[PDB]
């Protein structure tokens, strides 16, 4: 997928 | 101020286009597919720098999905990657655990965010909490 | 009325770039139906559905005249939806934001700080050489209130209008005057990107 | 002289790929996406491609292009045969051409690009003879392959002797926006499924004008086939002789013969269409349908399709005869009619809106391309007159055939 | 199919209608739209863009789309001709000048084949001065009885009283509607 | 995974071993690189089923340059297996020796070669006959010294007609990269004996049968008569490779007939249907027969002159078609034809194309051009696009009006006060230096020449260097014809490109300009105002010597590109 | 029955050509 991962994870 | 700003994916595809700047639709479109063109066929050590047509064209993509900026050449270069970082962490702590899936759903608000935050291609609230607060009050409105 | 998240996974379901061109302009038929009868209940789904539409790469000429219709309207989604229509679909070289001033002029003194604040953003954002000239007298006065949340709206206002027209800055100089002590640090910025600009 | 047969996908990726010489590198194929996707956004896109010292040369299919690799001055009409001939056996043994087959029958797939070409040079191509060596679900080769009929497999028997003929008429109507009539061309098709019992030697004879007139009978009606032809069961030598059709038919379905010649008389079906296209306000379609057939065929399933504006909407359609429908995804007016007998004339009037604003660049004007299909109507007015099936073993053969007229090419030019 | 819903509708009142507010700026049609909106004599700006209202009067809404007369805005009365089924000429007889603009600015909305069936209705505006022409020298002088297939009335009405406004309604709605 | 899969091949089950092979197989197309695993997998070679075999010979064959040192270790399953009883087993095996890129292994495959080329199965003799032109590919010395030539060319002579395609492909292939030395032509017997099982052969054989054919050169009428009159029926092959080799064949063939007997006719007769049929083949086939048809065109125009109705472009015709089939009308175009190609070209203008509609433009030009006696109707039609206010059509019509000025304007002085305002804010240099010339060379229909050359001197110093030498040009023919209304005119443009021109060629025209004018005034009508000789028009025939040797090569890579095979090749 | 013509009987051979 690649698209549901958070834009910058915090 | 930035000239435009296109949010775009890995793939090419496009989730997000502001542009500062009045030009024509195919013009625009010519555009936009030569930004991603050159933000696709660079690598990952090219200092998130280009100078395109006389435009420090920088990138900064945290994710999957890409972003670009058109910044003329008067002003220094850190402060849009600055910008760009404090307009993706509003834009998580508006929507919360921002992704992808998202961003293509919900362009509405992240367009208004965009225009609460940036106007004309400059800043219009340094702060990250008060324009947050702003935009919550309009959507609560109705 | 098909909802922009039904609209954005029929998109997505499509493949080829044949079936998602076909699927596109099967609901631009629609949209355009709805549009042709003057719908007003569910014009905000079809102004989301023409700018998803206009966005991945359609013609959206057509979508027009319901953004400067839904621009003079009273619903704050219709309006929202307008001045987002005409931001983005909307520029100098449109020819049809002529009709936008008149608008933009009942907007501006809008009771609600929304509405206003939206017209602001939206007249800085798609400014033009006539808008400017005949909307110069309204930033001004916008720019000497004590609102914090309106004080950057009309200095970027102020900027872009100054950018656009040269010879409007000095309408700008008596406003600015007296405006470096505002506790606010987003005044404080737009006041500094003001006074660098002239 | 292919180098090395690839199946590629709608995203660049080789779903399978079969080096056949080895002088072209397997890395080559990822610049032939590249390669086409600069011809495509500048016109000059072409079926082969040209890598350097290297052409792709391929053809699109329904979800891949077939592209295979050369680098000497091989045939193109080789590789693009070699590349229908793949393509085919792939429809024969797999219902359906998409990368759903492609992932899932590698095993088989595999052996038959393997047994299909050796070092660039296709030796085997029959389906059906395909199909008796190399099976997804191996024994000795069959002699067929080996022997000169590799057409027609030994050793079939059939409880019945059945043969269905299908004489399909292709009506190709090239009319220009003056009114007139340029290319106006039908192209016979005799398909036939042959089903019997044994190798039969079918000998097919027809009204030809050439037979006519060479037995001394050139004074009835006999068809002018301009071109003709035969398939690889009917020998080339007996039809240059005197006109004989003499070949074993396949087991199963094929084209035997494929005529074309001219035609110079009217249309089957004449459409009268108006445009009172208003300047941004509305537009009007005054079309009219002339049927110029016989009146004893009916024309079943027309389908006169009418290209309406692009961008119309809140169109209104006033009709007399079947049901009209606009379809955005076509972006126009399709006139469909269940059944039109000889000589009915259907009128319609359309009626839609047009946006205010006018449209940012021309969208051109498609030509109206009718879809009428009326069985049982030979416009060439071909006849068959025998088919000569001989078995040495001796059997009573039922042959049977129909005649069906439908639209080809029949498209009409827009003012 | 059943009708009943549209006949229970009907009893009390189903139609609505639709109306436009066309015209040389400075010609009163802002000030009659406030007039037959709300009923006051309020003083705006020159209409820049347009302006979009609603009358709610014999059970007939009669929305009101108030068009500038501006040179930049003459030729956008085009866009208002889609989906209009009515249209409201302002007169400005208290203009000799610009008479024969407004005369030729009529002209030219009236010779598009697609506003129709919009009938005419020619508001006598300003009708507070003695230069004011009365309800047939300016019918005359536009040549309203000229317009073939054109249902065109010729009403006074004053903006500062609103003397007229009642009878212009009642004819818009005699017009619209063929009913009882 | 690696682990576990190597785990599985090296196990005694064969339940096991095929769906580990089945794994690597899945693997490889999927892009995984498992060449590390190929000596793992050459335990699992030798097994009694065929279908673990043919993995596991396509994973060696896949896997035989990357790792050569451990493809050493088959060399004697594959002697093993390449004396099977089942033919397809011994097939497949002498496939896979051919098809192993090792230097090593050729070497020691010669035995196998051998072995099978007198193979009775014409399956095994087919393999045989393909892995010799491997063989000879991969070494050309290995084969020589094997002595397989003379095995290869006693497969032509013998039975299995398949066989003997394939046999005389693999001869041609060997010969094609062979310097010509001992070639493999045969006399008249071996013609007739290939002839006699061409109609025996595949659709695939029919091409390597009439392949051959392509090489020798008939000598005799009678000889070229023959082969004519056999090759006739290859015409109505289903296969279009097979009719276009024929048709090549013939087209050779042909050089050596006489045109006084009737054969010539008969062949040009027959010819014609082939080459309709033909042009109603798929699209992807529909550019290599437009390509085929350019090249024969050239060379024996009589055969397709009638043939203009089918030359017309479909509306879903490809690109690639549309814009040959405006070539092919331009080379069949003609007095006959002229108001078709011009009612055609009319609504090829009307399209949405740019390339299309320059396309269109051009073929009209060169219509008009090519045939005089439609220059009124191609002049009609170039002032109608212009009048149609497009301005690419504007601009191909200012050219196409440009070229036939120069080629006939003795009577284009009609056309002149049309074009004086014709929308000239074009900024085309293509079109506004065309439009330049026209006025400078037929500056007398036009009382305004003066009044429209002020509008192009406004920017002359900066617009470009061939706008400013044809502006240049313009103002000295009008200085010389009418002095008097632009006697300031040419100074003021001698003082813009003499002073203000840094143009090395612009400046050098500038001064010969003033100096000209300077020494004799008169003398400049006479050496500028001169009447200038025919103009050679550029004829798009190919030279002689290549259309005889692009008639040789129908079908190939090199008639489609319409260039020299060694041009191209690399 | 089938759509596009009913299935006919075909003949032998020209038996008035002999
Ligand atoms: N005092 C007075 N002024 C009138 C009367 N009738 C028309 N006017 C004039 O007409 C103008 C009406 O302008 P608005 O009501 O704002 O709208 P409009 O008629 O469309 O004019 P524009 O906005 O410029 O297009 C006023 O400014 C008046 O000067 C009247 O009865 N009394
Ligand atoms: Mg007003």
């Amino acid at each position: 997928k690649g698209e549901n991962t958070s834009l910058l994870h915090p | 101020m930035i000239h435009f700003i296109l949010l775009f994916s890995r793939q090419g595809k496009l989730r997000l286009q502001k542009w500062y700047i009045t030009l024509p639709d195919k013009e625009r479109k010519k555009i936009t597919r030569e930004i991603v063109q050159i933000i696709l066929s660079r690598g990952h050590r090219t200092s998130s720098f280009v100078d395109w047509k006389e435009l420090k064209l920088v990138y900064k993509r945290y994710a999957s999905l890409y972003f670009c900026c058109a910044i003329e050449n008067q002003d220094n270069e850190l402060l849009t990657l600055e910008i760009v970082h404090r307009y993706v962490e509003l834009l998580d702590k508006y929507f919360g655990n921002v992704c992808e899936l998202d961003i293509i759903f919900n362009f509405e608000k992240a367009y208004f965010i965009l225009d609460e935050f940036i106007i004309g291609g400059e800043i219009q609230e340094t702060s990250k909490k008060i324009a947050v607060k702003a935009i919550e009050d309009s959507d609560m409105l109705q | 009325p098909i909802r922009l998240r039904e609209l954005i996974r029929t998109i997505r379901t499509a493949r080829t770039q044949a079936e998602e061109r076909e699927m596109i302009q099967k609901e631009c038929a629609a949209i355009r139906s709805s549009f042709r009868e003057e719908d007003n209940t569910y014009r905000c789904r079809n102004v989301a559905k023409l700018l998803y539409m206009h966005m991945l790469g359609y013609p959206a000429h057509f979508g027009q005249l319901e953004c400067l219709k839904l621009i003079a309207s009273q619903k704050f989604t219709d309006k929202r939806i307008g001045y987002l229509g005409a931001m983005l679909l909307l520029d100098e070289r449109q020819d049809v934001h002529l009709l936008m001033t008149n608008c933009i002029k009942n907007d501006l003194n809008h009771s609600t700080q929304f509405v206003q604040g939206l017209a602001l953003c939206t007249l800085g954002c798609m400014g033009s050489s006539e808008m400017c000239r005949d909307l110069a007298g309204e930033v001004e006065k916008l720019l000497k209130t004590s609102n914090s949340y309106l004080r950057k709206k009309a200095a970027l206002c102020a900027v872009h209008v100054i950018r656009k027209v040269p010879e409007l800055m000095e309408m700008f100089l008596p406003a600015t005057k007296n405006l470096l002590n505002e506790k606010n640090h987003g005044v404080l910025h737009t006041s500094v990107v003001l006074l660098t600009e002239m | 002289s292919a180098s090395a047969v690839y199946v590629l996908d709608l995203k660049g990726k080789v779903l399978i790929c079969r080096n056949y010489r080895g002088d072209v590198d397997m890395s080559e194929v990822e610049h032939f996406m590249p390669i086409l996707m600069e011809k495509e956004e500048e016109g000059m896109l072409s079926p082969i491609l040209a890598h350097g010292g290297v052409r792709f040369m391929w053809i699109k299919h329904n979800n891949l292009y077939l592209v295979a690799t050369s680098k000497k001055n091989a045939c193109v009409s080789l590789v693009f045969s070699f590349l229908y001939k793949v393509v085919q056996v792939f429809s024969e043994y797999f219902k359906e051409l998409e990368e759903e087959s492609i992932r899932d029958n590698f095993v088989i797939i595999y052996e038959l690009l393997d047994e299909l070409m050796d070092f660039g040079y296709p030796q085997t191509t029959d389906s059906k003879i395909l199909q008796e060596y190399i099976t997804q679900e191996a024994p000795r080769p069959p002699a067929t392959v080996t022997n000169a009929v590799s057409w027609r497999s030994e050793g079939i028997k059939y409880r019945k002797n059945e043969v269905f003929l299908d004489v399909i008429e292709a009506v190709n109507l090239l009319v220009s926006a003056n009114g007139n009539v340029l290319r106006s061309e039908i192209v016979g098709s005799i398909k036939m499924r042959v089903f019997l019992s044994g190798m039969p030697e079918l000998r097919l004879g027809l009204n030809d004008k050439v037979l006519f007139d060479n037995t001394g009978r050139g004074k009835s009606k006999s068809v002018e086939l301009e071109d003709v032809k035969f398939h690889q069961c009917v020998r080339l030598s007996r039809f240059e002789n005197d006109r004989t059709i003499s070949f074993i038919p396949p087991d199963g379905e094929f084209e035997l013969m494929s005529y074309r010649l001219n035609t110079h008389v009217k249309p089957l079906i004449w459409i009268e269409s108006v445009i009172e296209k208003h300047s941004h306000s509305r537009i009007e379609y005054m079309v009219k349908a002339k049927s110029q057939f016989k009146r004893r065929s009916t024309a079943n399933n027309v389908e006169i399709h009418i290209p309406v504006p692009n961008d119309a909407d809140s169109p209104k359609f006033k009709t007399t005869v079947g049901s009209v429908k606009w379809v955005p995804e076509n972006s126009e007016i399709v006139w469909s009619v269940k059944s039109f007998p000889g000589g009915k004339e259907y009128l319609m009037r359309a009626h839609f809106g047009l946006p205010s604003v006018e449209a940012e660049d021309k969208e051109g004007k498609p030509p109206i391309s009718v879809k009428f299909e009326i069985p049982y109507f030979t416009t060439s007015g071909i006849q068959v007159r025998y088919l000569k099936i001989i078995e040495k073993s001796g059997y009573q053969a039922l042959p049977w055939v129909r005649y069906i007229t439908q639209n080809g090419d029949y498209q009409l030019r827009t003012q | 199919g059943n009708i009943f819903a549209n006949l229970f509708k009907g009893l009390f009142g189903k139609k609505e209608m639709r109306i436009l507010m066309v015209g040389l700026d400075a010609a009163g049609k802002t000030t009659i739209l406030y007039k037959l909106k709300l009923g006051e004599i309020v003083t705006t700006i020159p209409t820049i863009g347009f302006n979009v209202e609603t009358v709610e009067y014999k059970n007939i809404s009669f929305t009101v789309w108030d068009v500038g007369g501006q040179d930049k805005i003459r030729p956008l009365w085009r866009h208002y001709f889609q989906n209009t089924q009515g249209l409201i000429f302002v007169v400005d007889s208290n203009d000799r000048e610009r008479v024969n603009e407004a005369r030729e600015e009529l002209m030219r909305m009236l010779a598009e084949d697609e506003l129709r069936d919009a009938v005419l209705l020619v508001f006598a505006n300003k009708q507070d001065l003695p230069n004011a022409m009365n309800a047939a020298e300016i019918t005359d002088k536009l040549g309203l009885h000229s317009l073939r297939h054109r249902n065109w009335y010729i009403q006074a009405t004053c903006a500062t009283s609103g003397d007229g406004l009642y009878e212009g309604l009642d004819w818009l709605s005699n017009q619209l509607r063929n009913q009882k | 995974e690696i682990f576990e899969l190597k785990a599985e091949l090296n196990s005694d089950k064969k339940e096991k071993k095929k769906e580990a092979v089945k794994k690597v197989i899945a693997s490889m197309t999927v892009g995984k690189d498992v060449s590390a695993l190929f000596p793992d997998v050459v335990n699992c070679m030798q097994t009694d089923n065929l279908e673990l075999k043919k993995l596991v010979y396509l994973y060696l064959m896949n896997y035989a340059k990357s790792q050569p040192d451990m493809a050493i270790m088959a060399v004697n399953t594959f002697v093993k297996d390449c004396e099977d009883p089942n033919p397809l087993i011994r097939a497949l095996a002498v496939r896979t020796m051919g098809c192993i890129r090792v230097d090593k292994i050729t070497e020691y495959l010669c035995e196998p070669l051998r072995k099978c080329l007198k193979d009775e199965d014409p399956y095994v003799r087919k393999t045989a006959a393909v892995c010799v032109a491997k063989l000879h590919d991969i070494n050309a010395q290995l084969v020589e010294d094997q002595g397989f030539l003379d095995t290869l060319k006693d497969l032509i002579s013998d039975s299995n007609p398949m066989v003997v395609a394939n046999a005389v492909a693999a001869l041609s292939e060997i010969a094609e990269s062979h310097p010509s030395s001992n070639l493999l032509d045969l006399n008249p017997q071996s013609i007739n004996k290939l002839l006699t099982a061409l109609n025996e052969c595949t659709e695939w054989g029919q091409i390597f049968i009439l392949d051959c054919l392509a090489n020798y050169m008939p000598k005799d009428d009678r000889e070229a008569q023959s082969i004519c009159e056999r090759v006739t029926p290859r015409l109505s092959h289903a296969n279009s490779a097979v009719v276009l080799s024929a048709v090549k064949v013939l087209m050779k063939f042909m050089e050596m007939l006489s045109k006084d007997l009737d054969y010539y006719g008969t062949l040009l007769k027959k010819l014609a249907p082939p080459l309709v049929t033909l042009l109603s083949a798929e699209p992807e086939l529909q550019y290599v027969a437009l390509r085929n048809i350019n090249l024969i065109v050239q060379k024996r125009p009589e055969i397709l002159k009638h043939e203009m109705k089918v030359f017309f472009v479909k509306y879903n015709d490809p690109i690639y078609v549309k814009l040959e089939k405006l070539d092919i009308m331009i080379r069949l175009a003609s007095q006959a034809n002229i108001a078709q190609v011009l009612a055609e070209l009319r609504e090829y203008a009307t399209e949405v194309d740019v390339d299309f509609v320059r396309k269109a433009v051009r073929a009209i030009g060169r219509c008009a051009i090519k045939v005089e006696q439609s220059a009124e109707r191609c002049v009609s039609t170039l002032l109608d696009l212009i009048q149609t206010k497009v301005n690419y059509v504007v601009q191909e019509a200012i050219v196409v009006i440009k070229d036939i000025f120069r080629k006939y304007p003795n009577k284009y002085e009609s056309v002149i006060a049309t074009l004086c305002e014709n929308l000239d804010s074009l900024d085309e240099p293509e079109a506004r230096a065309a439009m330049i010339w026209i006025v400078g060379e037929y500056a007398e229909r036009i009382d305004n020449a003066d009044e429209l050359l002020e509008s192009f001197l406004e920017g002359f110093h900066d617009k470009s260097t061939q706008v400013q030498l044809q502006l240049l040009t313009a103002i000295v023919k009008l200085f010389l014809k009418k002095p008097t209304e632009t006697q300031e005119l040419v100074q003021q443009v001698l003082s813009l490109a003499t002073q203000d021109s840094d143009n090395p060629d612009l400046r050098d025209r500038g001064y010969i300009y003033w100096r000209l004018l300077s020494t004799d005034p008169v003398a400049a009508k006479e050496v500028v105002l001169a009447e200038k000789p025919l103009i050679s028009e550029e004829t798009d025939l190919i030279e002689p010597t290549l259309l005889d040797e692009l008639i040789c090569y129908i079908g190939t890579l090199a008639s489609v590109y319409h260039k020299p095979p060694s041009a191209f090749v690399e | 029955d089938r759509k596009g013509g009913s299935y006919s009987q075909a003949a032998g051979s020209d038996s008035a050509q002999s």
